[PDB]
């Protein structure tokens, strides 16, 4: 079994809606797919027993073993790479059950797709789900060794990319209220938000917290310097530049019942909290003298920490550092045993509390209570294993929310507003929270910017509590948006000028507007990138943008089949047309599931948005019963029966009719303009350019605007040659014109051929034909010509010359000759200044339509003849 | 990249 | 440094 | 504009305004300055990044964590014209711009080495300033390192001292500009450029004394705040709210700030948080600016306080009983109160 | 108002009408000639209307809402006499006649020529703007026992955020 | 007296 | 480090 392809999809697609992330594998099965498990002995007996776990895959049975229940009347590995790639994921803790299999191109070819949870953890698992199946097909077994290593793998692949406690809190709250959300390249950040209403998040630090405020925080001498010139009640205290003055310092203090730390910020390290002897606090003092506050006063108490969000008390907590207690007669070490089997204990964050560990540090801990492991306490007694709380190391918190008293919320709430900072923990040493600091003789310790929310959402003791939606309504408040409109056009021909229009009449109201395109990426007329800027990559540098005010994007096919939409949902769907066009490319061989693809935006407009259909178009029309949003129609043909039964519901629909372009909502006309007086259209006579001004115009109108913009817009709005190269470009050269286009699919011919056949002038000259690169359609295309043009001449031998020399000519020769044999059917060949050239043998007021391989030269020679 |  |  | 202000009692910190509507600053990083901006600023890498995913042209370039690879970086990034940086940042101090020859990358790397961005292409023009302060361009203005020229057939020695005697230059803040100093690194730079002190320059040539600009060694700066072209506004404006800096320093290169960046080739190196505004508000040559009024107005916008109401009691007798009452029936409208007597400071 | 357009009906004051312009009832008329059966327009009469909305001067906008101002009335009805309203009417030598309060709608919601307009839109978006409730908060609360108790308490707590809270029990109907 |  |  080989591997010929892999992609990875993030967001809506065209296997899933909802299933955003998605791996597909295109597998090719030299071997098997012509044994179907019967036709391989031992592949049975040999999978179960190295994953015995495949009893809880289902398949088409209903049922536990549902898979199992098959094998051994085989699925040529569908369904067994498949399951397999989705259990080894399981077996690591990633879950991730939805798969297919579906057969493509040749025979043995299969496109195998499985959920993933990490993106590389995901392909590993497909990867080495082939290697044990094509063992177990050689062989009956799989030798264990080769399964834990692959195991070992997974798990650190998921791990290297998780995300930290407190950034998963804010983010699961954050998709809770439909708030999107992304990774940046750079610093681990996270964006919340769209355009202009974007947010930034780093952990606990967010775009609202300032510098200032943090680096002040930071900064023990002038955080205490700042509070108690403010009346804060903090702790007495001074300064020794490490020579023994110890002893001179205390006198200042208050006595021996100080406390000594090291002078600098490393860490809880070097710190005696309890002194009370002279060579204590020289034995403090060395330890301190490893660093760069050395005598405060010790007050008693417990140690509290306080959680405030916006100026406002979110959550209180109280911290107790691990201990035992006299729960018997029983020895320290026996003590230790009993409670540290307790089930809510264990590593990391699998578990509430963690392992209590002896160690060098618990015994001096103990000396200093006159304890030590084989000591038996008395009834009730507590022994501290460790000089400082902490959740990690074995302590406790309590939840104390409810119990804090009116005066110390409000003395916390200005301790925050004081040392400026949004989101900060204070710790707080006090006897009893419930009572006034004053009266209980209690002091607020230190001020933490960006504090943790372990012991406040996962307390060991009292209910926990909801820490991220403060954050969130600061971030985004109550009746704001934390999105941009978007607007996504689609369909197989007319996306790139229903884009451009339609961004033209939304820059008219005077916000900014972003769009993307298949020439360039652009902002308010400047160009940001140049290239084609569609699909997902693209769509993601105007959702980024920080001055983006409206979305407009044109999705391509290709960006849907190789790595999903990258918005997730939007407020209007335009699709415009399915036509035969890629067919045979992305394993998409008809038009039935070209639609299928086509449908992916209709299906990701919000309800309370709209999809934009084409009434005249049966493929497109039918996807309104997949719509979930609210449906809107366009069409060039007034009676159409679809629309007459829209609008007796009163719906809305955008329809041409006596000359003007018009919108129907309810028994209601608006007329918005002519269609001979809007530049795009030529004259009116190109009824192509009539329905995308119509999807333009109804999406404008559907999302909120007002019909005068929508007026100014159309009647402003130019598609020359330079800005549009190669669409439409029509060229004035005395009594004279000459067309230059460039169509692909067959829609597009037809198209130019209905602007042609109302050109009321002399002779219909064509100057050309396709290219070696398509398909048998060199017969649709001559037979199209032949109906159109009373001067065809061949010039089917480009440069490129993909496939040998002029056969593509002599093809479009058979096609002309079939259908009208009357109209000078020259083959030249040549299209440099040959065919290009040869312009001067059609009469005044003829027309000549250029089909060239290279637009940039078609429109460089018309300009030799010194055009108007 | 190509995306068409 | 972070969760202080 | 009377706005009212004092010195705190810590980080050097100043505070504008009373009360709800106060302040803070200190130099040129304020109480709006958020901390992710900031940071991202300092990290010369992550700036990069998060500025080339956002489409604004940025300089070409590669690693190298002390190995001798300089030979091959130049493949990726386009040949010998290359800037050798330390690779971490510890002022301007063992950097190369210009390098030419593959012995120059070495001894460039060996001064690179002392430290903890090694091969950048190297790009032609101007190092342009520009000063941004709410999302909103201020200031833009050219700045030349210390130099002399072919002032007549004069040796370099001999026109240091003709031009390091003109009126405005001298120490400190006392003047506009500063004195030329010859030392070794004059020397340095001179041998690079085929001149010494008793050489004598061709008529009109210029000879650099120092490597890169700055006032305070002798250099200047010319106001071009008004000859900017409205795209390249557009783009200085632009990279400030990618990076999330109020006030902002952005370091440009380009031969002509009156011609659109990508015209020019021109790009933009460093974006520096917290600038400093000598350069603008006393240039050599232009007209200065009033950098500061477009910071009060973002601290103090139009039309808003920047005092609290205050009503102050005196006389000989009855001054704390109509203290207590005055507060009380303020008190009443629900707005915080603070006040002052004989026998203690409250608040609501 | 089962059709566009009324009858016409020959009385003495048709009579009366057609006697100033030379013609009676066996008259002949020349071809084309026009002759009127009416002193004044009225769709009530027999007359018609014509949709001239998008043909007037931007220039004649700006004097017709200049004039609701100055009367101040919000919505009127302004008769202006002009030979052509696409252009200026001082240019036409035009005059306003007459200013209406609280006019009628047939002619614009149902003319005879031309297409019907949605005047009522504009009204009610000036009486309940764009982004404004119509509509208070409705709490119904029912169940065969409990009603006036639960309804007692739930309008104490609303009560608490300052709001006028107004409810029916079966004892009595208060309002704060 | 309406409609006038 | 101030004045960048
Ligand atoms: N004067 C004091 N009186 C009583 N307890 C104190 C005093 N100063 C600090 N503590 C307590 O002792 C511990 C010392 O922590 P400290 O305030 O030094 O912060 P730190 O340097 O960040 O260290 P850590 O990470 O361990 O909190 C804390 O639990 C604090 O509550
Ligand atoms: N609604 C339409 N139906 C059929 N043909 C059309 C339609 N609109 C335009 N065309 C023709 O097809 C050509 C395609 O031009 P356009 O750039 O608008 O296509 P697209 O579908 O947006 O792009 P692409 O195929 O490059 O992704 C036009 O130049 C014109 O000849
Ligand atoms: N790729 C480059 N091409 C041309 N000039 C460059 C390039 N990179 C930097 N420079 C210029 O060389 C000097 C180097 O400064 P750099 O960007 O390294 O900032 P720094 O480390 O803060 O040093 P300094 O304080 O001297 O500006 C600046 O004058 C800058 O304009
Ligand atoms: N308007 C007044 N004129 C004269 N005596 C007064 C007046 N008001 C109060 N007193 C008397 O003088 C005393 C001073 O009281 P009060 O605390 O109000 O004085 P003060 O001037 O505010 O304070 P202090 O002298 O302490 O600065 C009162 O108790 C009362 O006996
Ligand atoms: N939830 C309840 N379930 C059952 N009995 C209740 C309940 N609540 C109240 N009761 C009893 O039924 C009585 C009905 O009182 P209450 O006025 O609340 O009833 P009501 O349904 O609102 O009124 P009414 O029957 O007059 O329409 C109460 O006094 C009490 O005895
Ligand atoms: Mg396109
Ligand atoms: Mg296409
Ligand atoms: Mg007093
Ligand atoms: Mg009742």
């Amino acid at each position: 079994m080989k591997i010929l392809k892999t992609l990875t999809l993030r967001g809506p697609n065209y296997w899933s809606i909802r299933r955003k992330k998605l791996i597909v594998m295109r597998l090719d099965l030299e071997d098997l797919a012509e044994r179907p498990s019967n036709s391989i002995p031992g592949f049975y007996e040999g999978l179960i027993k190295v994953l015995p776990s495949l009893v809880e895959h289902f398949c088409s049975p209903g049922y536990q073993g549902g898979f199992l229940e098959r094998v051994k009347e085989g699925t040529y590995m569908g369904h067994i790479v498949e399951h397999v790639a989705l259990e080894l994921q399981e077996l690591v803790g990633m879950t991730a059950g939805f798969g297919r299999t579906r057969e493509t191109s040749t025979p043995g070819v299969y496109n195998v797709v499985y959920e993933y949870v990490d993106e590389q953890a995901g392909r590993y698992a497909g990867r080495a789900a082939v290697r044990l199946c094509r063992s177990l097909v050689d062989t009956g077994d799989y030798p264990r060794l080769e399964l834990e290593k692959d195991l070992e793998d997974l798990r650190d692949l998921g791990a290297n990319s998780a995300l930290g406690p407190s950034t998963e809190t804010i983010v699961t709250e954050a998709e809770a209220r439909k708030i999107p959300w992304m990774l940046l390249s750079a610093r681990a950040m996270v964006q919340l938000g769209y355009g202009v209403y974007q947010q930034r998040i780093q952990a606990t630090l967010s775009s609202h917290s300032g510098i200032l405020g943090v680096e002040l925080a930071c900064d023990k001498e002038g955080t205490k310097t700042i509070l108690q010139d403010a009346g804060i009640p903090v702790p007495r205290g001074t300064t020794i530049q490490y020579f023994d003055d110890l002893e001179e310092a205390i006198n200042d203090v208050g006595g021996y019942p100080v406390v000594i730390k090291p002078l600098d910020g490393n860490h809880g390290r070097g710190i005696t909290i309890n002194v009370r002897h002279w060579q204590e606090a020289i034995a403090a003092y060395d330890l301190a003298a490893e660093e760069s506050i050395i005598v405060e006063r010790y007050y008693e108490g417990s140690d509290h920490r306080v959680l405030v969000v916006n100026g406002k008390l979110v959550a209180v907590a109280e911290r107790i550092p691990a201990h035992v207690t006299g729960d018997g007669s029983s020895t320290i070490s026996e003590l230790i045993e009993k409670t540290n089997q307790d089930p809510n204990r264990g590593d990391g964050h699998d578990n509430i509390l963690t392992k209590i560990v002896v160690n060098k540090t618990a015994i001096d801990v103990m000396e200093r209570q006159g304890y030590n492991l084989d000591s038996v306490l008395p009834k009730d007694e507590v022994v501290y294993l460790r000089a400082t709380a902490n959740l990690s190391t074995g302590g406790i918190a309590i939840d104390r929310t409810d119990d804090i008293h009116p005066e110390n919320i409000w003395l916390m709430e200005r301790v925050a507003k004081v040392i400026g900072l949004d989101i900060a923990g204070i710790d707080v040493v006090t006897s009893d929270i419930s009572k006034p600091l004053r009266e209980t003789n209690g002091v607020i310790v230190e001020v933490n910017a960006a504090p943790g929310f372990r012991m406040h959402v996962a307390p060991s003791q009292g209910l926990p509590r909801n820490v991220a939606a403060p954050v969130l309504d600061m971030l985004f408040p109550p009746g704001t948006p934390s999105r941009i409109p978007i607007l996504a056009v689609t369909g197989t021909n007319g996306k790139t000028t229903t884009t451009r229009l339609l961004a033209h009449i939304y820059r008219q109201t005077g916000k900014t507007v972003g769009y993307t395109s298949t020439d360039a990426i652009y902002i308010n007329e400047y160009c940001v990138e140049k290239g084609d800027n569609t699909g997902p990559q693209s769509a993601g540098v105007i959702l980024r943008d920080p001055t983006v005010e409206v979305a407009v994007l044109e999705t391509a096919r290709g960006g849907i089949l190789r790595a999903g939409l990258a918005f997730d949902s939007c407020d209007v769907g335009v699709v415009l047309n399915v036509a035969a066009d890629h067919l045979g490319l992305g394993d998409i061989d008809t038009i039935e599931q070209m639609a299928k693809v086509k449908s992916v935006i209709a299906e990701v407009v919000d309800p309370s948005g709209y999809a934009v259909l084409n009434a005249d178009d049966p493929l497109v029309a039918a996807m309104a019963d997949k719509v979930k949003a609210k449906v809107a129609y366009f069409s060039m043909n007034p009676d159409n029966p679809i629309i007459q039964a829209h609008v007796r519901r009163n719906g809305i629909a955008a329809v041409y009719e006596s000359g003007y372009l018009s919108i129907l909502e309810g028994s209601w006309t608006l007329r918005v303009e002519q269609a001979k007086l809007i530049p795009m259209t030529m004259g009116g006579m190109a009824p192509f350019m009539i329905a995308n001004a119509l999807a333009a115009c109804l999406a404008a109108f559907v999302n909120g605007l007002d019909v005068e913009v929508i007026r100014q817009g159309v009647r402003t709005f130019t598609t020359s040659a330079e800005q549009t190269p190669g669409r439409m470009n029509l060229f004035n050269l005395g009594q004279h014109h000459a067309l230059v286009d460039y169509a692909h699919n067959p829609a597009g011919y037809r198209a130019v051929g209905d602007f042609v056949k109302n050109w009321q002038g002399q002779r219909f000259g064509v100057v050309g034909g396709p290219g070696d690169r398509r398909d048998s359609d060199l017969i649709e295309l001559g037979q199209i010509a032949a109906q159109v043009f009373d001067r065809i001449i061949v010039k089917e031998d480009d440069d490129k010359r993909g496939r040998s020399e002029g056969e593509t000519a002599d093809l479009i020769v058979k096609g002309i000759l079939q259908e009208n044999p009357g109209a000078s059917y020259e083959v030249i060949l040549d299209e440099t200044i040959a065919l290009n050239k040869a312009l001067d043998q059609v009469e005044e007021k003829g027309l000549v339509v250029v089909f060239p391989e290279s637009v940039t030269r078609a429109i460089d020679l018309i300009k030799v003849r010194n055009p108007i | 990249d190509d995306d068409n | 440094d972070d969760d202080d």
